[PDB]
Parts: structure tokens; sequence; C-alpha cells
């Protein structure tokens, strides 16, 4: 599957969460930024790596990555 | 003389300005005398006429094919095919180079430097415009007065 | 017979039957352009179909009448049976 | 848990549903609850009706399920939608609102997965990392 | 003239397709007058 | 209510809005922190559904750029007109039609590019027009420069009242939507007045100006000596005597007693044997009909008093077992969108320009059209890219209403529900269909091109070999050719000698002679159906699913027009319904050119040419095609290599310029290339760059400069590619025919 | 009314329509070698073969390289067995490599029954094939089309 990261830089905007069309991102608790909240990944094999949750993040360089990696049948979308 | 023969003494020259004649009159033979199509191809034909007796008279250096040919490596005897055109040139591509980045600048310093940029202030522009004409010694005093040259440090750069 | 999964059709040939002679009687109208000869649609259909009987492996030639009789009361007998079907089945 | 006796959105049917592949692998279900008979979009394609009460559909994706999820959310006000995943054995598994609420908001007793303690300018490189387990973080 | 509509003509295409005309009438004129000007005359 | 209503200066008009570019949109009114807002102003200038919400605004915003484009099309037949005043030998061409070329337009001497005003003729050179306008006036019986003078005032004062209108109409008084939404009043009026009367009123002038008119000038007398239409019009003796019905008066007309008219209202058909073009007294009486047809059908709708039809009602009636709801909900997506009335008018538009492209060839309708063969070809083909970009047109409006207007509450199970439920199916049989299609159009060519090159001429798809008759189309050649007197019992010729007769010449010249189907035709217009079926897979695809699909379940809300998805799903490149049109563009592209080079071909081979003292007939070409166009090579060497010696011969002579523009054309297409092939990422690196240089000098714009968009790229590599192929075949079209011709 | 959903299952990939389900459709489906009740995956595999041979001999014979040669049938005749093994060849490979070794008592998807319905449809085949060559060979309305 695709692997998602995220980084310290993250300010708990929660857009990435937002805007990923799975469930693949979820707020967790921080204490690293003013909102006290952190981006993470723990369904990272429904992820289909269309980079939503890249777009939908304000900090300079993504704080959310994510690396395109082996392809399974939920990663390339197949309905069929 | 370089390498080929003066265009003024050309046999290939001479047979081309002949072609060229001779296709102008045969297609003015097909006109009355006094008709606006024959006094475009009369003035035709004397345009065609005195080209090519000043490029004769230039001293144009002209190859076997007939067409002069340029000798652009310096030569002073042929400055006027490629140096001092060259020179005119550079003079208005610094004219313009120079009173752009000064107007670039001028918006810089503004309120809205992207609406002076879209929608000009055209008095400054034609300010610059003006300015553009010493364009040389004003670069070489930006230069070194170190206005024109950024540092290192002060440049945005990608990581390695 | 199911014209669906579980939708029953009817399918009966009587409605066949009324369009044919819905479209073939109006055929009958004669004309005395050379198509027709002098007679109407149906009427020369059924000629040119003798005709060319009597001469069985040959088709009728290119230029033939057959062939725009066939066309014509064909596409009319069609468009009947089309619309005989849609009277009999939802304003029968 | 999911109950696999509640109606469905009346739908008239479409040639973009699940096909062997949801048979054979993977079928995701949605359930729902309106508060009237709307007019909604299918995720496949065609429009449906939804029931006044508990509606389940069943899709060939998980994007399909959560989409769904996010035109009932603002299109309509309905935020009562369960995701499921249902493989041959029939072991449904409860995935979208995992922790009964929404990801989009923080909930005490998730741990972080993927959180990396640096910037992404601090990753270290292939070659350093080559002919190694290292890892680029 | 109205203050807007000499903004309008200061916008970025309007002074392109003036200034670009304008050049190009000059060279136009500079071939009309001194044609078949392959060298600069010495 | 069929009723007026309007806003009382609704806009006040004023410059403060003109020096804010994006006024009308509220994302790019902040102003240009990047070059990427330039392109987005020009990009949504006017899609007004964008600018707000108000269908009254946009409604108005339509009606008042309407009234401005037909200022603009006024502009340009006044300036036509005056050309062919001031700048034409019309004169000429009038005196001798079949030895002078048409000219409107003459360069100015300054680069030596005085060469391009060529020889055309009658003591004229200029540059030699192609758009028929020399015909359309004798047609119209126009006989000196003062009268196209007159035209061309005309046309300005047109221009001026319709810029005046627009502006009223938006500024004034505006009309609001309930105006608007009346679909009834609005098809009576255009259908009854506008058509019928505009078809009735041709009918009165051809029938008191351009018949007597045309009739003298067949005759031979000379336009100077011909009398003037108002003379025409008041002496009822001077037109008795060509038409000797106009002593009975209009006493037949309305005693109907219509017969009386047969000398100057008759179905004669055929062609004019001396102009070569069809019977003016034949097109009178088809407008005179078509008056007569458009009046009655321009009263079938209810707009005031009772008596008429409603649409809604007979679409809600239309209704069957396979199509559930049926037409049901049409009337209001008609009446509430305007992008659904765009696609069906630009689809209807794009096909009614092919078939005016298909007619007006076979049945040449100006006085000699038909011999001038630059005209006839550069129309087709110009009417047949007309008709191709509608059609894209249409389909991407289809796609947008899609996107946009489109509310499945009030789509439910009606036919736009129900093709949305099997889309599928129909794109499957589609595929599978024009794959069929590709392959045994196309592997024939491929098969006699190897059998050609192995030596099994005998085993070729040719006339001489395995044959592909088109049967068929020879068959309905047949009945046309038979039908004079037998099914049109009283047409005297036939509709066009196209499908059968005899030569038409004029001017030693073929002007129509039958043209004849074999083989090579039947692969063509095989390979024509091919194309066709390709570009309506790639244009319903991208409608069918704009809103969503297996791969995207959320796409109407990415829009109409976006780049991708992102890399995910294994790459979602180009998904929307804009890349749909992109992609159906480039294959509108294939089509027209394969149908224009197959025209082109045809018609100097096995139409076009000579006829000598014989009565054979030696054409431009001479039979190539027949044996030739069956091969990719064929058409590569005897077409293509052959034909491109006009035009790359052309230095030196009046088609210089078809040559320059033959050359730059390439280039374009070429150029198109580095969008087409290329992403946005490597540009913008290379910006970065260039960026760097010049802050190395301490100064940068303002307005940051970026790459194009991805969209914007890819809709800049298909205006450049369509631009340069297009060009091309310009060039090489028109000096070839100008050439020959 | 005609159109419904497949299997009254709404959200199936498909959908039931008179070509797709009517009594004629299912009636000629259900009697297909392919789908008829009874037949072992061999006796289907015989059918379809001898259906298939058959129609392949003609067009090799009458378009076929040596089609105005004396010999036309012959060599129509060995094209379609070259097909008939290559399609054998595929029918085999594709067997080995989509069902597994398990044993769901020939059903036509295993292994075993997919063997005996390659084996039927290649000796079909190659009979089918024969049978048209004789047919041909010693009727001329065969060898002229009826001309
Ligand atoms: C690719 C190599 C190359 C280069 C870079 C040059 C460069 C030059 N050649 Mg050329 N040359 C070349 C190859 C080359 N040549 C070859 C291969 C040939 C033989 C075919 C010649 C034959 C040739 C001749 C015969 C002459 C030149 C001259 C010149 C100079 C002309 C400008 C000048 O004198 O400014 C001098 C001006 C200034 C320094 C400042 C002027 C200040 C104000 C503005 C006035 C220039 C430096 C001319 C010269 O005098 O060179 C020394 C000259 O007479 N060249
Ligand atoms: C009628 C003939 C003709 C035409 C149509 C052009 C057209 C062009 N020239 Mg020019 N050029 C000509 C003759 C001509 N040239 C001749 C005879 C010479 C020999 C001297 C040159 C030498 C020349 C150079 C050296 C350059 C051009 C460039 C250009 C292009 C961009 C110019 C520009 O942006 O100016 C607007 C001005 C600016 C944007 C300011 C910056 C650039 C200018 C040229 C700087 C001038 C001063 C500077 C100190 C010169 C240092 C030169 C040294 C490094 C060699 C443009 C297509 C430029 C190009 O292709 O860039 C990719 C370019 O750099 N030309
Ligand atoms: C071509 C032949 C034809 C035509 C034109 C019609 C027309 C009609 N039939 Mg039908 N009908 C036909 C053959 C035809 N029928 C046959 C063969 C049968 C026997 C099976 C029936 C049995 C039948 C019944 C039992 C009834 C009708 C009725 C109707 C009306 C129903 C609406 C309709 O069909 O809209 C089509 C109408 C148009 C104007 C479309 C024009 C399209 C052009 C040609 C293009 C209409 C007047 C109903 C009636 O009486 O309504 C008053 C009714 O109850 N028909
Ligand atoms: C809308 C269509 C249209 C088009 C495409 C053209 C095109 C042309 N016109 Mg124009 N013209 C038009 C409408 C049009 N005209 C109308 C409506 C009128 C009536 C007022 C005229 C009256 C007119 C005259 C009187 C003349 C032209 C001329 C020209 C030619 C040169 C124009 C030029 O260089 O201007 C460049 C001007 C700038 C300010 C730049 C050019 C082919 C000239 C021509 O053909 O001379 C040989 C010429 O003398 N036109
Ligand atoms: C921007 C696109 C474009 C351009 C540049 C041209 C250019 C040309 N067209 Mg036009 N044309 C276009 C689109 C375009 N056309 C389209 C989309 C259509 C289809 C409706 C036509 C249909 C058409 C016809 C039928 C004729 C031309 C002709 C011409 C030439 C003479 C111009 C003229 O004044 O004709 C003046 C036009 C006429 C005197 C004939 C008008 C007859 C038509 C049937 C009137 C229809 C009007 C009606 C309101 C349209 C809506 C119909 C709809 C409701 C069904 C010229 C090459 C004429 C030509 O080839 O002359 C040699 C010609 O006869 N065009
Ligand atoms: C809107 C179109 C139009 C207009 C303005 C006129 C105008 C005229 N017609 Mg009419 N006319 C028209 C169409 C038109 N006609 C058509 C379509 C026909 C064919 C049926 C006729 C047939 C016709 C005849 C036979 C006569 C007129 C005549 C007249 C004049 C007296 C009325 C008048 C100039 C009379 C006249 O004096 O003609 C010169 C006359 O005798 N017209
Ligand atoms: C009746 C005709 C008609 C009308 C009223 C509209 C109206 C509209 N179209 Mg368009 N459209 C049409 C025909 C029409 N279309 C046709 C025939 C096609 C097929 C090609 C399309 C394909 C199409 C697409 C794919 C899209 C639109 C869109 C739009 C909307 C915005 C367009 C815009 O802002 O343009 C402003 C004008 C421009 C940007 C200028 C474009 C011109 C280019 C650069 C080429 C010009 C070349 C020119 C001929 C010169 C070449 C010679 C060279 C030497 C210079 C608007 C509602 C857009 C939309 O709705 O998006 C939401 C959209 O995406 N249309
Ligand atoms: C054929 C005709 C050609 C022959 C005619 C010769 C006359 C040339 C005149 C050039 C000129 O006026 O330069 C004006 C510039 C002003 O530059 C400006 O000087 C400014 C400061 S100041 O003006 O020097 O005080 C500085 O800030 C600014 O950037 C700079 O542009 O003067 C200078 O800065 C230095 C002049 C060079 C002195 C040596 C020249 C010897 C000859
Ligand atoms: C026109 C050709 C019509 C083909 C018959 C079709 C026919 O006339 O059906 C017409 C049939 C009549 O429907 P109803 O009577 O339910 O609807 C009447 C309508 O007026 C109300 O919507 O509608 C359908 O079933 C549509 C099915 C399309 C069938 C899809 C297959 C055809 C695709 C096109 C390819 C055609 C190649 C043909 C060669
Ligand atoms: C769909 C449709 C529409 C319009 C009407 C139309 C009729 C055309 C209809 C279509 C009909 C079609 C496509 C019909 C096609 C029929 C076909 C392909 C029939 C094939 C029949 C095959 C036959 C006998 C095979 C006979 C084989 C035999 C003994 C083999 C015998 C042998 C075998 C098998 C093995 C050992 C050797 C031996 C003993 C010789
Ligand atoms: C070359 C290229 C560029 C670089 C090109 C750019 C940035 C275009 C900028 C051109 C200037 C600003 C236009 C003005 C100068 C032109 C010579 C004038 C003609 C244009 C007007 C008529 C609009 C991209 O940005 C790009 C992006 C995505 C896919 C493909 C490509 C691509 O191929
Ligand atoms: S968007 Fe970037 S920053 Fe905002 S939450 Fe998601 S990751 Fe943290």
């Amino acid at each position: 599957s695709h692997a998602v990261k995220v980084y310290d830089t993250c300010i708990g905007c929660t857009q990435c969460v937002r805007a990923c069309p799975c469930d693949v991102l979820e707020m967790v608790s921080w204490d690293g930024c003013k909102a006290g909240q952190i981006a993470s990944a723990p369904r990272t094999e429904d992820c289909i790596g269309c980079k939503r949750c890249e777009t939908a993040c304000p900090t300079d360089f993504l704080s959310v990555r994510v690396y395109l990696g082996g392809e399974t049948t939920r990663s390339m979308g197949l309905a069929y | 003389v370089a390498g080929l023969t003066p265009c003024k003494d050309s046999k290939d020259f001479q047979r081309r300005l002949d072609g060229s004649v001779k296709k102008l009159k045969t297609r003015l033979a097909k006109y009355e005398k006094g008709t606006p199509p024959a006094l475009a191809l009369e003035k035709q034909i004397e345009r065609t006429q005195a080209r090519f007796e000043r490029y004769g008279k230039a001293g144009l250096l002209c190859g076997t094919d007939g067409l002069p040919h340029l000798i652009t490596d310096g030569r002073w005897s042929h400055s006027g095919e490629f140096v001092i055109p060259g020179l005119f040139f550079l003079y208005i591509a610094g004219w313009i180079g120079w009173v752009g980045r000064s107007y670039v600048l001028f918006a810089r310093e503004s309120d809205k430097p992207t609406e002076k940029e879209i929608i000009l202030d055209v008095p400054a522009a034609l300010s610059f415009v003006s300015t553009g004409f010493i364009w040389p010694v004003s670069a070489f005093k930006e230069f070194t007065s170190g206005n024109l040259i950024a540092d290192e440090s002060e440049i945005t750069v990608s990581p390695r | 017979f199911e014209i669906s999964d579980g939708v029953e059709f009817d399918l009966n040939p009587l409605v066949l039957a009324i369009s044919f002679l819905g479209w073939s009687l109006p055929g009958l109208l004669p004309s005395n352009i050379p198509l027709y000869g002098g007679k109407g649609l149906t009427t020369a259909l059924f000629a040119e179909i003798g005709e060319h009987l009597q001469t069985f492996p040959a088709p009728p030639p290119i230029g033939d009448p057959f062939w725009v009789i066939l066309f014509i009361w064909h596409s009319g007998l069609f468009a009947t049976m089309i619309f005989g079907t849609i009277g009999y089945n939802g304003y029968g | 848990t999911l109950n696999l006796q509640i109606p469905s959105p009346t739908f008239e049917g479409s040639t973009g549903g699940w096909l062997r592949a949801a048979e054979v692998e993977e079928k995701y279900a949605i359930t729902w609850t309106s508060g009237k008979e709307q007019v909604f979009e299918m995720p496949t394609g065609g429009a449906a009706i939804m029931r006044k009460g508990e509606n389940l559909l069943y899709l060939a994706r998980k994007e399909q399920c959560l989409a769904l999820g996010t035109q009932l959310k603002t299109g309509f006000k309905i935020t009562d939608y369960k995701i499921y995943r249902i493989f041959p054995s029939g072991e449904v598994q409860y995935l979208h609102p995992k922790d009964g609420v929404f990801p989009e908001k923080v909930n005490a007793g998730r741990i972080g997965v993927g959180n990396v303690s640096h910037s992404i300018g601090k990753n270290l490189n292939p070659s350093q990392i080559k002919f190694t387990n290292k890892s680029f973080n | 003239m109205d203050s807007n509509f000499l903004k309008y003509l200061s916008t970025a295409p309007v002074l392109l397709t003036v200034w670009l005309s304008f050049t190009a009438g000059l060279v136009i004129e500079a071939n009309r007058f001194f044609p078949d000007m392959l060298y600069f005359p010495m | 209510k069929v009723s007026i209503t309007v806003d009382k200066d609704p806009v006040a008009t004023s410059f403060e809005k003109w020096a804010q570019p994006g006024h009308f949109s509220r994302t790019l009114a902040k102003g240009p922190k990047t070059t990427t807002w330039i392109w987005n102003l020009h990009a949504d200038a006017h899609d007004f559904d964008s600018h707000t919400s108000s269908l009254e605004d946009i409604s108005r915003k339509i009606f008042s750029a309407h009234f401005g484009q037909l200022s603009i099309i006024f502009l340009w037949l006044s300036g036509m007109y005056f050309h062919g005043a001031r700048f034409s030998n019309y004169s000429a061409w009038l005196s001798n039609p079949t030895a002078v070329k048409p000219s409107a337009q003459v360069v100015w001497p300054i680069v030596g590019q005085e060469v391009l005003n060529g020889d055309v003729g009658g003591g004229f050179q200029g540059v030699q027009i192609t758009s028929g306008f020399f015909q359309i006036w004798r047609a119209s019986g126009i006989t000196s420069e003062v009268e196209l003078y007159w035209c061309a005032l005309a046309g300005l004062l047109m221009s001026g009242l319709m810029i005046f209108a627009g502006w009223f109409h938006y500024h004034k008084a505006a009309p609001k939507l309930e105006w608007f939404q009346n679909a009834e009043s609005m098809l009576n009026h255009h259908l009854s007045g506008l058509l019928g009367l505009g078809c009735l009123s041709w009918a009165g002038h051809q029938i008191h100006v351009s018949l007597p008119i045309n009739k003298l000038l067949d005759a031979g007398v000379a336009p100077q000596e011909i009398p003037l239409p108002h003379e025409f019009l008041v002496n009822r003796d001077l037109m008795a005597q060509l038409y000797p019905s106009f002593s009975k008066g209009l006493v037949p007309f309305f005693t109907l007693n219509w017969s009386e008219y047969s000398d100057f209202l008759t179905f004669k058909g055929g062609l004019n044997p001396v102009t070569g073009g069809l019977w003016l007294s034949d097109t009178a009486h088809h407008h005179l009909a078509l008056a007569v047809l458009f009046i009655v059908a321009g009263h079938m709708y209810r707009t005031n008093w009772g008596i008429g039809h409603s649409m809604k009602e007979i679409l809600e009636a239309h209704k069957g077992p396979f199509t559930g709801e049926g037409h049901k909900g049409l009337y209001e997506v008609l009446i509430t969108s305007w992008h659904a009335q765009l696609s069906i008018n630009l689809a209807m538009l794009g096909s009614l320009s092919i078939i005016i492209a298909h007619h007006m060839y076979a049945m040449p309708p100006y006085p000699y059209i038909a011999t001038d063969y630059p005209t006839q070809l550069s129309l087709f083909t110009h009417h047949m890219w007309i008709g191709g970009f509608c059609v894209c047109g249409a389909a991407a409006h289809a796609g947008i209403f899609m996107v946009r207007d489109y509310n499945p509450a009030q789509n439910y199970n009606n036919l736009l529900d129900r093709v949305i439920r099997h889309r599928d199916a129909i794109i499957s049989h589609l595929n599978w269909i024009c794959i069929f299609l590709g392959f045994h159009s196309f592997g024939l060519y491929i098969h006699n091109d190897t059998m050609r090159a192995l030596g099994r001429t005998q085993d070729m798809f040719s006339d001489t070999a395995i044959q592909l008759k088109p049967v068929f189309a020879q068959w309905v050649q047949n009945i046309h050719t038979v039908a004079p007197g037998n099914t049109t019992p009283n047409a005297l010729a036939t509709a066009s000698y196209a499908f059968g007769g005899n030569v038409v010449s004029v001017g030693n010249k073929v002007a129509m002679m039958p043209i004849s189907l074999g083989t090579a035709d039947f692969m063509v217009h095989h390979i024509h159906a091919f194309t066709i079926h390709v570009t309506v897979l790639i244009l319903l695809k991208g409608v069918l699913f704009s809103r969503n699909s297996r791969l995207i379940p959320d796409k109407a809300n990415l829009g109409f027009r976006f780049p991708c998805d992102g890399p995910g799903r294994g790459g979602t490149c180009q998904s929307s319904a804009w890349d749909s049109v992109f992609l159906g563009l480039f294959w509108m592209y294939n089509c027209i050119s394969v149908v224009i080079f197959h025209f082109s071909w045809k018609m100097q081979s096995d139409v076009w040419g000579t006829v000598q003292a014989d009565n054979t007939v030696t054409h431009i070409t001479g039979g190539n095609f027949a044996q030739s166009a069956i091969t990719i090579n064929g058409w590569l060497r005897d077409f293509l290599w052959a034909q491109a010696s006009q035009v790359i011969q052309s230095y030196g002579s009046s088609l210089s310029a078809y040559g320059l523009i033959f050359l730059g054309a390439h280039f374009i297409w070429a150029f198109s290339l580095m969008f087409l092939f290329s992403g946005r990422g490597y540009w913008q690196e290379l910006i970065e760059s260039v960026v760097w240089a010049h802050n190395k000098l301490n100064f940068a714009p303002a307005i940051q400069p970026r790459a194009l968009s991805i969209t914007q790229g890819r809709a800049v590599g298909l205006a450049h590619y369509l631009l340069g192929g297009i060009g091309t075949t310009w060039a090489f079209f028109l000096a070839r025919i100008i050439s020959v011709g | 009314q005609f159109v419904k959903p497949y299997n009254d299952d709404p959200f199936v990939g498909n959908l039931a329509t008179p070509v797709s389900t009517s009594s004629f459709t299912r009636s000629f489906l259900s009697n297909l070698p392919a789908y008829r009740s009874g037949l072992s995956p061999l006796l289907r595999g015989l059918e379809i073969g001898m259906t298939h041979g058959y129609f392949l001999v003609g067009p090799f014979y009458k378009l076929g390289p040596l089609r105005n040669s004396d010999v036309a049938l012959i060599s129509g005749l060995f094209s379609s067995i070259g097909l008939i093994i290559i399609l054998a060849a595929c029918l085999a490979i594709y067997g080995v490599v989509s069902f597994n070794e398990d044993d769901n008592t020939d059903s036509l998807q295993t292994s075993r029954g997919w063997k005996q319905f390659t084996s039927g449809w290649l000796v079909g085949s190659i009979g089918g094939a024969s049978f048209a060559y004789i047919l041909i060979s010693n009727i001329v309305f065969l060898q002229t089309s009826g001309l």
C-alpha cells in the first residue's frame, strides 16, 4: 500500500483529514502545536494515493506526505 | 574578396537582376499603359533596379549563387554587415531592459505592485522610457554601487 | 412469454395481421407512375415477386422497381406494426 | 454491529453496481437514518429515494461509501451513517465512524500512526540508507 | 476624460497593443522610405 | 401569460469596472498574486454561470452578448460588401465571369508583399477570394459598386443598431426571467416571423429583382444595359415581358389559380445550363413554400389565446414501457439551463453546417460557383470544420449542464436518469463497434498496402480484385436519377446530377457530373463511419461519466473542468468531461481532415475537369482515385506528395503567401506537441531557475511567474495543434485549387 | 415497466432487460451446450467444437491465399486444423493457469472439467472441419455459393 506520514510541522488544521475521500487520516492529541492535535494515518491500507490530503495542507511544504508504494485492489481503486 | 567576388562585377548577380526585371516586364506586358497595374509593375521594376544597384555599390560580396554574403568575423571592411547593426540592437535592447527593470522596482515600492503591473502608471513608465537613453553608464553605476547584483544569501534557492 | 424478468407480454399475432392489413389496404391505391406501373404498392410488390420468381436465381437487377417497392412497403409495414403494438398494449 | 434486514433506498437498478469482485473479495455497506423520503444521487450513477427511517446500501468501494456519506452530511443533514466491510466469510467489519466520532475531531483513545519527529528537510538520503535497513526518517 | 477610462487604457493589453502597433508602424515606415537595407551603409 | 416585463436602469453605464479586471468573479477581483490570474481572467470571462447565481442576470448577459455578436457579424458583412465595392473586380467578373478570377482584397507594396497582388483578371490585380461573395451578389441581382456601397452602409447601420440594442437591453431596459422563459412564444415568433417572413421577403426579392436581372444576364445583356430593380418593380409591363404571368396580377394568387405563376414559380430541377447553378425560379418557389411552411409551423404553441400546444404536456405525455417516466422534467431542464439549450443548438447547427456543405456542392445554388472550383472546395471544407467544432461544443456544454445544472431530485426515472443508470452498456457497445469499424475499415487499407507491396495485386480489395461495392449507395443514386417523371412527376430534371445524368459544363469546364462509387468509395465511407463513431465515443463517454464513475464516485464536486484527481487509483489524468472534449476535438480534427481529403481527391479525380470538343472530360488528376485511393501509399503519393507541388512551388508567385502559411502552420502544429507531450512540473522548475537569474539582478515581477495550469497547457496544445493542422490543409487546398482552377 | 433491477437486487452491476432476462433469452442460453444441464464438460466441448470448426472451414476455403487454386479446399481444411490446434493450446494453458487442482466434481470450472472440455473441443472441432470439408468437396452448391 502507499506510505502516508505526518511531521511535526503539523498545525492541527484537520483539513487533511477532511479532504481524504477514504478514511485514512484521523486527528489525535498532541502538544507540539497550538491546536493540540496532530494528524495520524492508522488506516493506510485504504489509501488510494490521490494526494488530496497533500493538497489540503497549509504548511511550507507539507506536514503530510504520501509516498506511492505497492499497488493493491484498494490502492488502485478497482471496483471489479 | 575574402573568399568570394565583389557583387558589383558578378555575372550571377547581373543574371539575377535580369531575371527579376524580365519577370516583372512579362507581367507588365499584359496591362495597358498608365493603368494602376502598369504603374505598380513599373514601380516594382524601378525598386528592383535600385536595390540591385545599391547592393552592388555597397561593396557586398557575392558567391557563385549570385546572392550577397555576409562576412561576420570582425573585419572592419564589413562592419556594416553585422557589427554596427549589432551595436544598434544592443543599444535598443539594453534601453528596453533597463527601463523595464526600473519600472519593476518602482512598482515593487508601491501600495499595490501587482495592480501597478497589470494597470500601468504610464507617467512613471514614460519617465523610465526617457531615462533609458544612457542605460550603459546607468547600468554600470548600479553594478558598481552594488544595487544590481544581489547577494547569494539573499536569493531563494531550492535544497540540494 | 415474459418480455423481461417477470413482465408478461401477450404477443398476439392478430395485432400483426391487423397492422399488415392496415398498411397494405391503403397500399392498393394505384398510381400511373412507372415505378408502380399502374397498380398500387402492395399489388406492385406481388407482381415483382412473381416476375422475379419466374427468373429465380437472378436477383432483381439494380434499378429494378422491386427494391424501391420493397423498401417503401416494408418501411410502412414496420411503422404500422409498431403503432399497432403500441395501440394494442398501451391503449388496448 | 450491522443488521442485514434494514431496507434499501428503493433504487431502480443500474449497471454501476458491484460485480463479482464484491462476492469474491470485499463488499462495503452503508447504513443511515433519514427523517423523510428524499431523493439522493447514487455514487455509482442515477437517482434513488431514501426511506423514512433506516436505509442500508451495498457498494463495491469504501470510496463510494464515503462519497455517499459526504453527500448525506453536506447536501442533507444526515450524520449517523455507518460504514462496514463484508467478506465472503460474512465477517462484517466496522470502519467509518471507527471510534463512534468522525476523524475530523480529536478523540481520546487514538494512537498516532505514521508520525515523524522532524520536518521533511531532515530526511536522510538514499545514499545514506543504501545497502542498509535504515529508514529515510 | 474619465479617470476610470484612462485606467482602462493604461491596462496591460491595451498598452501592449498600442505600443506594438506603434513599433510596427515605425518599422513599416522605415522600410517604406528606406527599403531593402540589408546592411548599415558604410 | 406571455407578457413583457423589464427592469429599468439595472446597471449604470460607467467605466469604473473597465479598470477593475476580474470584477465579475469574486476570486479574481482581489488581484493577480500570480500569472495564473491573468489566464483565469480570460478563461472565466464569459462563464456567466460562475459569476452569479442569478438566472435573470445570466440571461440578460447572454441577451446583450448576442446583440454584440450580431453587431460584429454586421460589421463583418459591411466590410465584405465595402471591399467588393471598392477593392474588387466585380464589374469585370460580371462582364466575363468565366475568365477573370474573383478578387476583393489588395495588399500594400511594403516589403515586396505586392507580389501577392496577382493577375486575377479584368485589368485588376489583387488577392483571389474563395468565399463566393461575387456569386452571391450576382444571384442577388447586384450589378454595380454603388449597390455594394449601399449594402455596406446598410450593414454598418445594422451593426450600430445591434450594439445600441445590446447596451440598451443591459443598461436601460433589461427583460426579466419571466420574459426569457417563454419557450412557446419564442419558438412561435422565431419560426413564423424570423424564418417564415425572412424566406418570404427573400422570395419577394428574388421574384422582383433577382429573377429578371439574372434572366437578362444569362441572355447576355450587359450589366450596364440591364434596367434597375425599382424599374422592374414599377413597370409591370417590363416584368411581364420576361415573365408573362405578371400581366395577370395577384388575382391568381388570391383565387388559388397558382398555375398561372408557373413561368417564374417552377419545379424544374437540375442546373441552369448557362450559369451552372440552380434555377433562381426554382429557388424563389422553394423560399415561398418554406415561408408558408414556417408561418404555419409557428402557430403550434400556446401563448395567450388558448389555441396551441404546451411542450410540457407533449413531453410528459410521451413515455413508454422501456423509458419509465419518459420526457418528464425536460421542459424544466431546458427553461432553467442555458447550457442544455446551447448543447442542443450547437449540435443541430453543426450538423446543419455539414448538411449545407454537402448540398451546396452537389446542387450549386449560385450562378458560376460550380465552375469556380476554389470557391466550392473552400466552402465545403470551411462548413465541414464549423460543423465539427459546433458538435464538439455541443458535447462540452452537455457535460457542463450535467455537472452544473443537473438535479437528480427533478430527474428521477426519466430518460436522462435511465441513460446515466445504463451508461456502462452504451459505452461498452460503442467501444466494441468502434474497434470493429476501425479494424474492418483501416485494416482493409493495410491489407491492400501489404498485398501491393508483396505483388499479390489480385488479392487486394479493389475493383480489379476482391470487390466491396456500395450497392446500397448505387441503388439510391439510381433511384434519384430515375425519379424525375416517375416519383417526382412534375420535376424536369434530377435534384443533383451527382446521382446520375448528363454532364453540366460552363465555359468548357465541368460544373457537375455523376459521381461514381466503387470499392475506394466504400472504404472511405466506412472510414468516415469509424471516425465519427470514435469521436462520439469520446464525447459521450465524457458526458455520461462527468458526474461520477467507478473510479471517482464524486466527480461533480471536482467540477466539469479539473486537471486530475491525483496519481492515486493508478492515475486519474484527464478524467473530467473537459478532457473528453479535448480528446474528442483531436478526433474531430481527424474525422474532418479525412472527409475534406476525400472530397478534394474525389472531385479532382472524377468530377472536375475540362471537357474537350469530343465531349470527353479530362479530370484534374484523371481517375487516380479509383486505383490509388485504396492504399495508404496511394494517399501519401497520389494525393499528398502529388498535390503538394502547387503549394511548395509557390515561391515568387501570388501563392507565395500560401507557401509561407503552409510552413508556418507546420511550425505551429509541431509547436503544439511541446505542450501536449509535456507537463507542468518541468516548466515550473525551469521558471524557478529563470527567476533565480532575475533575482540575481535584484529585480523580479510582483506577479510571480507560474507555468500554465495543467488544463491550460492541454488547451494551448490543442489550440496550436488544430490551428497548425487546419492551416496546413488551408494553404495546401487553396494553393492547389487556385493553381489548377 | 420492462427494465427492472437484476434478480431484484438494485445494487448489483446489472439490469433486467428484455435482451438480458426475457423468456426467449433465458430458454436459448439455458439450452446452449455451455449451459445445458446434464452435459459432461466433454460433451459441451464436443458440441461447441463440432459447431465451430464447421464454420471455420469456409472463410479459409473461399478467401485464403490458395483460393483460386485446385487445392483451395484442402488448404482451407489444413488452415482450419492449424487454427484449431492453436485454440486448443490456448484452452489448455488457460485451464492449467486458471483452475487449481481442487476437485469440484467436473463443473467446467475445474482442472479436470476444463481438461475434458478442451479435449472434447479439439476432437469436435477437427471432426466438424472434416465434415465441412467432405460436404464442400462433394456438393457443387457449396463450392459455388449457389452460382
Ligand atoms: C532585426 C533583427 C533582430 C531581431 C528581430 C532580434 C530579436 C531578438 N533578439 Mg536580438 N540581436 C540582433 C538582431 C535582432 N534581434 C543582432 C544583430 C544581434 C547581435 C548584436 C543580436 C543580439 C542579441 C542578443 C545578445 C540577445 C538578443 C535577444 C533577442 C530576443 C529578445 C530581445 C529582448 O528581449 O529584448 C529586450 C531586452 C531585454 C529583455 C534586456 C535583456 C537582454 C538584452 C539583449 C541585453 C542587452 C545588454 C547586455 C549588456 C548585452 C550583453 C551581451 C553579451 C552577454 C553577449 C529577440 C527575439 C536576446 C535573446 O535571445 O535572449 C534569449 C538576447 O539576449 N539579440
Ligand atoms: C463563423 C462561422 C462562419 C463563417 C465565417 C461563415 C462564412 C461564410 N458563410 Mg456561413 N454559415 C455558418 C457559419 C459561418 N459561415 C453556419 C454555422 C451555417 C449554418 C447555419 C452557415 C450557413 C451558410 C450558408 C447556407 C451559406 C453560407 C455562406 C457563407 C459564405 C458567405 C458569407 C455570407 O454573407 O453568406 C450569406 C449567406 C447567405 C446569402 C445564405 C443564407 C441561407 C441560410 C439557410 C439562412 C439561415 C438563417 C437562419 C436564421 C439560421 C438559423 C437556422 C436554425 C434556426 C435552423 C462565407 C464563406 C454562403 C455561401 O457559401 O455563399 C457562397 C451561403 O450560402 N453560410
Ligand atoms: C454558440 C457558441 C458557444 C457559446 C455561446 C459558448 C459559451 C461558453 N463556452 Mg464554449 N464552446 C463552443 C461554443 C460556444 N461556447 C464550441 C464550438 C466548443 C468546442 C470547441 C466549445 C467548447 C467549450 C469548452 C470545452 C468550454 C467552453 C466554455 C464556455 C463558457 C466560457 C467560455 C469563455 O470564457 O470563453 C472566453 C474566450 C476565450 C477563452 C477565448 C478562446 C479562444 C482560443 C484562444 C482560440 C482563438 C483562436 C482564433 C480563432 C484565432 C486563430 C488565428 C491565429 C493566427 C491567432 C461559455 C458558457 C467553458 C466552460 O463552460 O467552462 C466551465 C469550457 O470549459 N466551451
Ligand atoms: C441469428 C440468426 C439470424 C438470422 C437467421 C440465421 C439463420 C442466419 C440466424 C443465425 C444462424 C447461425 C449463425 C447458424 C450457424 C450454424 C452453424 C455454425 C452450424 C454448425 C453445424 C455443425 C455441424 C453440422 C457439424 C458436424 C460435425 C460432424 C458430424 C463431425 C463428425 C465427427 C466428429 C465430431 C469427430 C470424429 C470424426 C467425425 C465422425 C467426422
Ligand atoms: C512550454 C510550456 C510551458 C511554459 C510556457 C509558458 C509559461 C507560456 C508563457 C508565454 C508568454 C507569457 C505569452 C506571451 C508571449 C507569446 C509569444 C505571445 C502569444 C500568446 C498570446 C496570444 C496569449 C508551460 O508552462 C506548460 C505547462 C503545462 C503543460 C505544458 C507546458 C508547456 O509546454
Ligand atoms: S493539513 Fe497538514 S497541517 Fe493541517 S492537519 Fe493535516 S497535516 Fe497537520
